[PDB]
RNA sequence: GUGAAAUUCUUGGAUUUAUUGAAGACUAACUACUGCGAAAGCAUUUGCCAAGGACGUUUUCAUUAAUCAAGAACGAAAGUUAGGGGAUCGAAGAUGAUCAGAUACCGUCGUAGUCUUAACCAUAAACUAUGCCGACUAGGGAUCGGGUGGUGUUUUUUUAAUGACCCACUCGGCACCUUACGAGAAAUCAAAGUCUUUGGGUUCUGGGGGAGUAUGGUCGCAAGGCUGAAAAAGGAAUUGA
RNA sequence: GGAUAGUGGCCUACCAUGGUUUCAACGGGUAACGGGGAAUAAGGGUUCGAUUCCGGAGAGGGAGCCUGAGAAACGGCUACCA
């Protein structure tokens, strides 16, 4: 009997720079400047609501 | 060596190469893009608010088994059917309809003999009082 | 001609034999763990045109260098457009035989292609399954190109060559055999090494498998618009009653 | 030249055709007032700073002016939107 191994070819799309920019926009620039106080304000904000 | 530029002047490099990569990270991504929460398991908040839409478990019968302390109440700012725990079947009474109640996470530990599993909020206050203090004789519901 | 056959061609003599002729490809044995090239690739002879590595050098300029997006050059086979030629093999196709067994699934003919010029195409398991430049870190032979030396055979001697072999040394190659005081999960690796946790220069890149699901994340692709039928031993049987 | 407390495309004439940019200009985003400071990690860094002091800007939103040494003021005025 013969074992004849296989090998892979190339990758389709694994890769989170195309993933950000797949959408039209670019979700990269369209973003805030206090990531920890957005954070604990829409967790205030969600509670009050 | 090492594949990373390493000269006195490459600051420029060093910096911009580390912006993008930092980007190409996953907490990061969506830490600046307003995304946990959409992950997170009712939305931003920490408790939520639902209606008691039926108690399950009415039925059974050896008493205080899960499917007792089950009910099943709609979340309000979804329209969103999900069922819940409540200790002590006494407190099942303490919670009959249309009511108003507000939910928490679970947060279990350990699993138990006959947990119900996929089961993951527990009611904390009903029409505005709070479960513990109704059935430790604190309060009175009201109506 | 196959495993077996069969269409087919053959008294106007086929297959075979002898002597020739033409046509287009192709370059056997010699062919090697040998050569050349940026890779793809490249084997008959002689000539011309330029080009190239290595080696030799008590020649010359004197930092002119390395890595590098864009772009460019070339890029097997197949393929496209337009011409040319068209022996051979030959996707499609047309046909024969469909005989058990496929253990032994093919035969005859053949468009396009194959070949060539002028343009496109730009992909291959294009492989040494591993970015480049520099430096150091183990022994051993062989082999190809160049040079130096030694020694005798092969050679020859006032004409035109003065090359072959053997030996030591030597730069530079194609690879090989042993091992690593090293590395690694292991196979293995002379780099995939460079004394415990890390800086010789530089570019690009990263944050398994099947399944089960949601799709507003999105792109495609559909039809018809006169048209219809009503239970059985009332068996089996050269084997039965 | 006009204007101003005064410099200046500040504005108006008349001239040249320049200015910034892979050392990232221009544009977009900002749950962006800026700093002293706050938290925390061994360092390196990271995140917070509406908030007791300093600076800036604002008084529902555009614009406009009067007094006065000092205001384009709003517990001053005028009109426009709400």
């Amino acid at each position: 009997e013969q074992s004849n191994k296989q090998h892979r070819k190339a990758k389709e799309k694994n890769t989170a720079k195309k993933k950000l920019h797949t959408q039209g926009h670019n979700a990269k620039a369209f973003a805030v400047a206090a990531p920890g106080k957005m954070a604990r304000t829409m967790q205030r904000s969600s509670d009050v609501n | 060596g090492k594949g990373k530029p390493r000269g006195l002047n490459s600051a420029r490099k060093l910096r911009v190469h580390r912006r993008n990569n930092r980007w190409a990270e996953n907490n990061y991504k969506k830490r600046l893009l307003g995304t946990a929460f959409k992950s997170s398991p009712f939305g931003g908040s920490s408790h939520a608010k639902g209606i008691v839409l039926e108690k399950l478990g009415i039925e059974s019968k050896q008493p205080n088994s899960a499917i007792r302390k089950c009910v099943r109440v709609q979340l309000i700012k979804n329209g969103k059917k999900v069922t819940a725990f409540v200790p002590n079947d006494g407190c099942l009474n303490f919670v009959d309809e249309n009511d108003e109640v507000l939910l928490a996470g679970f947060g279990r530990k350990g699993k138990a003999k006959g947990d119900i599993p996929g089961v993951r909020f527990k009611v904390v206050k009903v029409s505005g009082v709070s479960l513990l203090a109704l059935w430790k004789e604190k309060k009175e519901k009201p109506r």
